[PDB]
């Protein structure tokens, strides 16, 4: 072990590195303490012909433009041209990189952090709604399995059906169970006066959700601007869609967050909208019966004082050809009159009332 | 390897303060100082130096002082307040 | 006795020198620390633009921020990048060049920064041995081929968008169509990507309207660069699609689209050897029949056959076994396929 002995010396040497380190490393909270301004990036690579060439653009925020190479720490997601980096008072150099994704009408959109409402607030649905159960659930926690079986989830769901069926506030009750963000989205808000507006709307929402952590963005009345015309606004969405789609289509690294869509009707269905990335989730979700609305309707009323002398008979009879919704507002409406009734119990002839009253 | 070199005024006139600090005690022996400079391009550039205490045998000559702590902690903090400029050699006064 | 303190010491020297590793590796990580401090020091640099040089040594200076000054010639630099026309940089004191600045288009960087890894996706394919036509049979794929070539290395990444002749403006479009096709003249080297060609490709049988007009002539414009007075030998285009229908038989002829490729699983090689590139990272028992899945699969498509496989495995996931038999292949692809195919309208 002669030769051995000459390893406490090198842990010597180390361990003396660790001691002097504090002191340098200790000047970083001093000099990087605080960027004073916020100076735009843009970058651009040169060639010194070590002595090689490595260099950046910089913009100040009042419009002024210097030289500097591309300097700073270990940079992983940096290098991007993006804005929010740390700089000192005059040398100009960057210490911190982060991005700013300003514009606050399309960053604050809907900022819901999780919602009220369950997947259990249902009834008679979950022959098809466990398969979103399951592809919300799933990869969430079992991110380890899907590399023993090789396994990427889809990120596009095509939550189709008619109207007025709840599939917002059902696709809502799935993101109470997701536990992760939840991000709403309209689609006539794509449409707007300015011109390339939807390409920062797109970008915007692969910003907060390629750069944010992992959340759920459902968006909702897709058909209402899907429209595949042969000037016109709706190729204006083909333009702003179509990106959207070669977003969907030519990135890879999409591995991330999920795009949770659902459309009103499926009158004027796209071709293109048919790849793993894209919509490919296609369950139909037909109009519910009258045991599926007095299953929806008893769930959604089991809180108010409900008489137990309802054998769903008469209501089974009077909704017909209705949708979840709608016996939503028929609850609603029932715990609207049913407070100036005089009576604190739900009577049976308020279900016929609210919908004769509303329909 | 170097051709040339470049010695800037500052370090004689260090060596003036060499013979300014004396003391009037009468040795005035060759005061060995830190030459400073940047070896890093082919031309040697002196910005600036530094001393340390040097003393030598009346007889015997192979005698020498140097300091390790020291020209650690005056490099160190040299290095520290500029990190442009590191030890590159050192000087002395005499003229043999 | 003595011949097990060899090996005892062998341990002891074993373990001691097993702690190292847990250091050296890092120590070049923190020594790198201080080398990027020492590279942080050049600082203060600013730039500017050359439009006039009077003297050869000193010459005037544009700057940014709009106003001008004059500067010197460093002893580093030559002549070479100091003639007049090239973005240069200047520093705050005395007026030094450290060196130039090359233009480029804010968006130059992203039209030509774009690429995409993966170079075994050439060989990924499958059983796959002026213009070529990639239609839409019950059969896909035709995205991860030109980008199975164009992740190669397809020399570029020039690819074109059938979203980028919109023209919401007055119909122009000829200016793009001569300044894309002038660039793809300039760059001698090209490869152009049309996909989902199926929009722009109105068949203009009826009226058309102010807005099927626009497009249909800069489908003239595509006609009179094909078949009109301008050669194509050097540049190929790659006109992809969905239904093989509507395709514009007046563009169809076979000057431009020399071969059709159908991109279907006809062969049941190219079948088994695409189940058996995307059944790579998925574990199963040791029961294997890959002949019944690639029997009972006629006419479906590539990336959806991975997706109705994966549907098999998560199938098989939701009563969480580790192992996967082909059992639930067999059912969950026979079952789902046959949905694709209640969906294949």
């Amino acid at each position: 072990k002669i030769m051995k002995s000459e390893v406490l010396r090198v842990t010597h040497e180390l361990q003396a590195m660790k001691d002097k380190i504090k002191e340098n490393s200790e000047k970083i909270k001093v000099n990087k303490t605080l960027p004073y301004l916020v100076s735009n990036v843009i970058e651009l690579l040169d060639v010194d012909p070590q002595r090689k060439g490595k260099c950046a653009v910089i913009k100040t925020s009042t419009r002024q433009t210097y030289f500097l190479p591309v300097i700073g720490l270990v940079d992983a997601e940096k290098l991007k041209p993006g804005d929010l980096v740390g700089v000192n008072k005059d040398s100009y150099l960057i210490l911190e990189t982060l991005p700013t994704e300003y514009d606050s009408r399309v960053k604050a959109m809907e900022v819901d952090e999780r919602p009220t409402e369950q997947y259990s607030d249902i009834g008679g649905l979950d022959k098809q709604i466990q398969e979103l159960v399951e592809a919300i659930v799933l990869p969430m926690n079992h991110k380890e399995k899907f590399e023993n079986l090789g396994i990427q989830p889809p990120k596009g769901v095509l939550m189709y059906g008619p109207p007025g069926t709840g599939k917002t506030l059902l696709a809502r009750a799935c993101a109470a169970q997701t536990k992760a963000t939840f991000l709403k989205l309209a689609g006539p808000q794509l449409v707007q006066m300015f011109i390339g507006d939807g390409a920062k709307l797109v970008r915007d929402a692969f910003a907060l959700a390629k750069e944010k952590a992992p959340s759920i963005i459902f968006i909702d009345e897709l058909d209402a601007i899907g429209t595949k015309r042969f000037k016109a606004g709706d190729r204006e969405v083909q333009r702003t869609m179509l990106e959207l789609l070669n977003q969907l289509d030519g990135f890879q690294p999409n591995t991330q967050v999920k795009v949770i869509a659902a459309t009103n009707r499926v009158d004027i269905l796209d071709p293109a909208l048919l790849r793993s990335g894209r919509l490919d989730r296609k369950i139909e979700f037909p109009m519910p019966n009258e045991e599926a609305r007095a299953r929806i309707m008893q769930i959604h009323s089991r809180k108010m004082n409900v008489s137990p002398d309802v054998n769903y008979e008469e209501l089974a009879r009077c909704t017909d050809d209705f949708n979840g919704a709608q016996c939503k507002a028929v609850c609603v409406e029932a715990g609207m009159i049913a407070l100036r009734r005089g009576a604190t119990e739900l009577t049976h002839e308020d279900y016929m009332e609210g919908i004769l009253e509303v329909q | 390897a170097v051709q040339k070199v470049v010695v800037h005024p500052l370090v004689l006139l260090s060596v003036v303060d060499h013979f300014n600090r004396i003391g009037k005690v009468g040795n005035q022996k060759r005061v060995v100082g830190v030459l400073l400079g940047s070896w890093q391009k082919k031309v040697l550039d002196v910005s600036n130096s530094f001393a340390v205490p040097f003393d030598e045998d009346d007889k015997d000559d192979s005698v020498w002082f140097l300091d390790h702590d020291y020209l650690e902690n005056m490099y160190g903090m040299f290095k520290k307040v500029n990190a442009r400029e590191r030890i590159v050699g050192w000087y002395h006064t005499g003229p043999k | 006795d003595y011949r097990k303190k060899l090996l005892e010491h062998k341990e002891i020297d074993g373990r001691l020198k097993e702690l190292r590793e847990q250091l050296k590796e890092l120590t070049k990580q923190y020594e790198k620390s201080e080398n990027d401090l020492k590279a942080l020091q050049s600082v203060g640099q600013i730039v500017g633009e050359v439009l006039k040089q009077l003297t050869e040594e000193k010459f005037i200076v544009k700057a940014t921020n709009g106003p001008r000054y004059v500067v010197g010639c460093r002893r580093q630099l030559d002549k070479s990048k100091l003639k007049p026309g090239t973005r240069v940089a200047l520093d705050m004191t005395t007026l030094t060049i450290m060196r130039y600045l090359p233009r480029e288009v804010d968006p130059l960087v992203y039209n030509m920064s774009h690429e995409d890894p993966g170079n075994v996706s050439y060989s990924e394919i499958g059983g796959l041995s002026k213009g070529c036509l990639l239609y839409g049979p019950p059969g896909t794929g035709k995205t991860l081929l030109a980008r199975a070539v164009a992740s190669q290395l397809d020399c570029n990444f020039l690819k074109v968008v059938s979203s980028s002749i919109v023209d919401k403006y007055i119909g122009e479009s000829a200016r793009l169509i001569r300044e894309m096709f002038n660039y793809a003249r300039d760059h001698q080297p090209c490869i152009i990507f049309m996909d989902e060609i199926d929009a722009i490709g109105g068949r203009r049988f009826s009226e058309g309207t102010s807005a099927d007009r626009e497009i249909q002539r800069t489908l003239m414009e595509l006609l009179n660069q094909m078949d009109g007075f301008d050669t194509l030998h050097r540049v190929k285009m790659i006109m992809a699609t969905n239904r093989p229908d509507t395709l514009d038989p007046a563009l169809l002829r076979p000057g431009r689209l020399d071969r059709k490729i159908h991109i279907d699983l006809p062969n049941e090689q190219a079948r088994l050897d695409i189940l058996k590139i995307h059944a790579g990272p998925i574990t199963k028992h040791g029961e294997i029949d890959y002949e019944a899945i690639v029997k009972l699969s006629d006419g479906f498509n590539g990336a959806d056959l991975r997706n109705v496989c994966t549907e098999a495995g998560m199938f098989a996931i939701r009563a969480d076994h580790d192992f996967v038999v082909q059992e639930d292949f067999m059912k969950a692809v026979r079952k789902v396929a046959d949905s694709k195919k209640l969906e294949s309208k």
